[PDB]
């Protein structure tokens, strides 16, 4: 293993996130034992994951990393449970992680974060309510946003429009959001309110269109300007903790849940794929941009499994 | 202060138990298992997972457990979740985390109300309580405001309730209420109080009086910057601090570090710099420091206002019966009824000295106790001038009539509730003209709201009697934690000497009282005022207390159900003193709202042996 990398990786995988060169970013935390402390990863061989000795970068953060993002090609957005948002700066050399900054601003623990389309500009969700606009350049907060009146669940950033991005919390509240306006929050509601919002996604190609994962494990396809639900479907038994597209002109939903297993749906949100792997909560997923047809998936059971989607 | 840290993140206990004992903090609020620990109990192949399920026990000391920790529930857990499958989940967690906490054995463990349904919340911590009996507390966490009422106003189509809402502003004291109120009056569960950035209307926090906060949960986004650049507090924050500082709760310190500069120490300090600049306790509140709250069924001589009062009640008395001219010729006779360690008798002789006038001492005590008092010092001070009086007042004959009767309402030697009565069989020995001391006395009733007096009432439960005659009898109280609903009004009034062809002491009154608040009805507060000698008079009422009078405490007169009342409603209670040949006692019932059962028939639960 590379110099500063702890010998041991901690058993739950909260994060796994595929870089454009093809490598894979890992994400894991101590959720039981003497210390309940986080690490970041950087695996070239995706394949040689989640084996310690044959890794391409490692480290070791103050506390459990609760979501990840790429910050470009060598920056790290952290999550953090401390109630901080971290940026980890990958080496010259992609061998060691340093920590650019640490900022304590969540009262909290920070559960989701969201790198804006510029990507000078990141979001942040936290249990504390609020809702962070940070700047990446001058490490600061640029708004604090309190919308919501239970801690967030998740926060997406729009695909290409910066001001625009959308957030959901336990007061079953999906807002979409638009820095450019006085009031930037819009309960983008439904015909009748049903199950908590837990997992957010948005569409690559059309801009207008977003899918929704509830508690219940139904997952449903809403259009902003229609502002009501048209099509959803009950995909999984328990709730639904994330929501990814591929990198397809048309692409594929993959759907994540508690329940410990993966599902790959088309544009009607019909099953194509399934996978139950994994013997424990699935977290994070990830398609190669390498090979379209290989999506990496990662749980609490520390298995890092490869899937081909037909 | 005692004071505590919150901390939602704990990645090694024994360097952040050190780190916060370093700041200053007596204890730590920290969750037993991870809060991103999400468990499955019920379906396969989560339900299997390989553990451990959270830190080991030894990783701490059996002290710094019931002493240093304390517990907190895990924000995942939703026992009143709509979706079933999260509720069972929920269910068997909490008792996971509740039980871990009763193994650890902390002293407080922390349970969240954030919603207006926590009723299967209730359920579950009613049976962890009732399985096996312990001492373990349970802090409630409810804030002043509701996260929904304190949202920012940045929603474009679904704004902020800019309309008046006065019984929607007291909706997180109603979530507290249904829950205690489910939990069936435990008192092992207690209020664990979150405070807003901006504190609600006066009487939103006026809801909270009498209720039992343990703990002040008090948030860093909360706390102001001052000129220097360190955590301070507005004006109509620190008068809350204040009122919490005299009902003795815990400060916890919640979030991280806003005023990045200087450490977490300087949050704690500025709440140590308050009660170090907070009012002087006067002689009443430096009096009973420990007798707060403490009820009792029903010390004297330490009280020198009183006797004072007294003093000069006699000394004008004297002056007005005899002139001048006659201060040599003329002796007033007066007799002391119920003189006891001889304080009255005393205070009846420095007020001669004072006049400059003849008088003639009669001190009356059955009581053969306090006679040898008296007798010793009617032969080492007063002499021949004082005649203890020892005998049967009903057969023994005074050698002459008295010109003025001294008596004290209440004391170990004197008559209490029976102070009519007596001064009724005592004004047959005193002369046509003659004046009594005090002349007249007024009782007063006032209705109080207090859920923890309520519960200390409730506590009083004793085998080989009725299982509710704690709630038919007065009790004399310290009124701390407490809330008076309406102003005193007088309930009875007696005059003495009473040369009434037909002297009645029974008595029932109706009392009419406005509530301008919504609250619940506990008890009644008796007070009382006492006319000695024309200006010179004695008082417990709030409105008239006598200045540094400690030795009367006001009378308690409970209900066996708590009454809800609202807003613009009134309280009519009904009392009734009964006196009849063999017993004196109180009765007592409530008419509006609702009626209440009549408290004490006939003297069953408390009665007074005449
Ligand atoms: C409405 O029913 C009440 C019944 C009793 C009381 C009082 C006394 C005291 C005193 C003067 C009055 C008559 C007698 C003698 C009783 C009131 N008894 C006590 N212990 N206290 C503190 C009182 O004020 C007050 C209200």
């Amino acid at each position: 293993l590379p110099p500063n990398a702890p010998a041991c990786m901690e058993r739950q995988l909260e994060a796994a996130r595929y870089r454009s060169d093809g490598a894979l970013l890992l994400g894991a935390s101590s959720l039981s034992g003497r210390c309940w402390a986080g690490s970041l990863w950087l695996f070239k061989d995706p394949c040689a994951a989640p084996n310690e000795g044959f890794c391409s970068a490692g480290v070791q953060t103050e506390a459990g990393v609760a979501d990840l993002t790429w910050v470009g090609e060598r920056g790290i957005l952290v999550a953090s449970d401390s109630g901080a948002v971290e940026l980890w700066e990958l080496d010259e050399n992609e061998t060691l992680i340093v920590s650019k900054f640490c900022k304590y601003e969540h009262d909290d623990i920070v559960s989701t974060v969201s790198v804006l389309s510029s990507g000078t500009q990141a979001v942040s969700g936290s249990k504390d309510i609020c809702i962070k606009v940070w700047d990446l350049a001058q490490q600061v907060v640029l708004s604090s946003y309190r919308a919501h009146a239970a801690q967030v669940t998740c926060v997406a950033a729009s695909p290409h429009k910066d001001s625009v991005f959308l957030s959901c919390s336990e007061d079953n509240r999906i807002l979409l959001w638009d820095t450019r306006c006085p009031k930037p929050a819009s309960q983008i509601g439904c015909s009748a309110p049903g199950y908590l919002p837990t997992s957010l996604a948005w569409h690559p190609q059309q801009s207008e269109v977003f899918v929704f994962g509830d508690e219940n494990g139904t997952v449903s396809l809403v259009d902003t300007k229609s502002t009501s639900c048209v099509l959803s479907s009950a995909v999984h038994s328990q709730c639904v903790t994330g929501l990814v597209f591929s990198p397809h002109s048309v692409p594929f939903l993959a759907s994540l849940s508690e329940d410990c297993s993966l599902a790959v749906l088309d544009s009607s949100l019909s099953e194509l794929f399934r996978s139950q792997a994994h013997r424990d909560f699935v977290r994070d997923a990830t398609w190669s941009p390498l090979n379209h047809s290989l999506l990496t998936t990662v749980g609490w059971d520390h298995q890092v499994v490869h899937h081909v989607v037909p | 202060v005692s004071s505590g840290r919150d901390l939602n993140c704990v990645p090694e206990i024994a360097d952040t138990l050190g780190a916060v004992a370093k700041q200053g903090f007596d204890f730590l609020c920290m969750p037993v298992f991870h809060p991103r620990f999400k468990r499955e109990f019920i379906q396969e192949p989560a339900k299997n997972r390989p553990g451990p399920q959270t830190r080991s026990d030894l990783l701490l000391s059996g002290r710094d457990w019931n002493t240093l920790i304390v517990g907190k529930l895990s924000p995942w857990i939703r026992p009143d979740s709509k979706v079933e499958k999260i509720r069972r989940n929920s269910e068997a967690a909490m008792l996971q985390e509740l039980n871990f906490g009763a193994y650890l054995g902390l002293p407080a463990f922390l349970l969240p109300l954030n919603q207006e349904d926590n009723t299967n919340l209730a359920r579950v911590l009613t049976n962890h309580i009732h399985t096996g009996h312990h001492s373990s507390m349970f802090w409630m966490r409810v804030p002043l405001v509701a996260p929904e009422d304190l949202r920012d106003d940045i929603i474009e189509n679904a704004p902020t309730t800019h309309t008046e809402e006065y019984s929607g502003e007291e909706k997180t004291w109603m979530w507290w209420h249904n829950f205690r109120t489910l939990c069936d009056y435990s008192k092992r569960i207690a209020v664990a109080l979150e405070i807003g950035a901006d504190l609600p209307s006066n009487h939103v926090i006026d809801r909270w009086l009498g209720e039992p906060i343990k703990a002040a949960i008090l948030p860093t986004s909360i706390f102001l910057t001052n000129k220097k650049g360190f955590p301070v507090l507005s004006k109509m924050h620190q008068r809350l601090i204040f009122r919490l500082l005299k009902l003795e709760v815990q400060f916890i310190i919640t979030g991280t570090n806003h005023h990045s500069e200087k450490e977490f120490c300087s949050y704690l300090q500025y709440l140590e710099y308050l009660s170090q600049n907070r009012p002087p306790p006067n002689a009443y509140e430096l009096f009973a420091k420990g007798y707060e709250d403490y009820l009792q069924s029903p010390v004297f001589e330490k009280d020198p206002i009183k006797y004072s009062q007294y003093q000069q009640a006699i000394y004008k008395c004297l002056l007005d019966r005899v002139p001048e001219e006659e201060k040599d010729t003329n002796v007033q006779v007066l007799m002391v009824l119920g003189a006891g360690r001889g304080p009255l008798v005393n205070a009846s002789l420095r007020a001669a000295k004072q006049a400059d006038r003849r008088i003639k001492l009669y001190a009356v005590e059955k009581n053969p106790n306090a006679v040898v008092t008296l007798e010793n010092w009617q032969f080492e001070e007063w002499g021949s001038q004082v005649t203890v009086v020892s005998s049967d007042m009903r057969e023994w004959v005074a050698p002459e009539k008295a010109d003025i009767i001294v008596s004290e309402l209440l004391g170990s030697f004197a008559d209490n509730e029976l102070s009519p009565e007596c001064l009724d069989g005592a004004q047959h020995f005193l002369k046509d003209d003659g004046v009594s001391i005090p002349g007249e006395y007024t009782s007063f009733l006032a209705p109080i709201s207090s859920s923890k007096l309520y519960n200390e009432v409730r506590a009083c439960r004793e085998k080989d009697r009725d299982p509710e005659a704690q709630f038919e009898m007065p009790y004399v109280v310290r009124l701390h934690n407490f809330h008076q609903l309406s102003a005193p009004q007088p309930c009875f009034t007696f005059s003495h000497p009473n040369r009434d062809p037909m002297i009645d002491n029974n008595r029932y009154c109706t009392l009419e009282f406005p509530v301008e608040v919504n609250t619940v009805l506990h008890g009644f507060a008796g007070y009382f005022e006492t006319v000695l000698y024309q200006d010179i008079t004695l008082s417990i009422r709030p409105e008239t207390h006598s200045p540094g009078m400690f030795s009367w405490f006001p009378i308690l007169f409970p209900i066996k159900q708590p009454i809800t009342v609202r807003e613009g409603q009134t309280i009519c209670v009904r009392f009734w003193r009964c006196s009849n040949s063999k017993k004196v006692w109180y009765e007592w019932a409530v008419t509006a709202p609702v009626c209440s059962a009549i408290h004490n028939p006939t003297g069953r639960s408390y009665t007074i042996g005449l």
